[PDB]
């Protein structure tokens, strides 16, 4: 069914690897009440299958927020 | 007291940096640091030269006048 009412309706239409650079901007702001940091390196790509063990290492890393019970 | 977190106040202030293996550790060292030195020179060497030009004239007569006075005099041993 989505086949054919894509044939429907959506027949009518029409037949640079980025560098990364280690650097830092920090925008010094002393009126704020907290200091927001994120920091990171070059990853992977879609089709890496480093995606795979890396997200188990973020996973040991884990997150935490002042509301978490554990 | 006097740690990075509480040493001032201030707002509004944007840096950008690169990493050191991002960089050249010499770039332009010659092409720019030379104009630099000169310009540094310049402004410079009317303030520290001109007094120690004055030391070198009262040592060089200080050490002529020093020679001369141990220099005979012919007019003490005249007669």
């Amino acid at each position: 069914q989505l086949l054919d009412l894509a044939q429907k309706h959506f027949s009518s239409l029409s037949g640079t690897p980025c560098r990364f650079t280690g650097s830092e901007i920090r925008h010094r702001d002393d009126a704020l009440p907290l200091a927001h940091v994120a920091i990171a390196v070059e990853g992977p790509g879609w089709a890496n299958p480093d995606n795979v063990p890396l997200q188990v290492a973020n996973a040991i890393i884990g997150h935490y927020d002042s509301t978490y019970g554990g | 007291g006097r740690e990075f977190g509480h040493l001032t106040r201030m707002r509004h202030v944007i840096t950008y940096s690169l990493s050191p293996f991002e960089q050249r550790a010499f770039p332009h060292y010659f092409t720019k640091g030379i104009p630099n030195v000169l310009r540094r020179t310049r402004a410079c060497i009317l303030r520290v030269a001109p007094p120690f030009v004055v030391f070198y004239l009262v040592y060089t007569w200080g050490t002529q006048e020093f020679e001369k006075s141990k220099r005979k005099n012919p007019a003490a041993y005249e007669n």
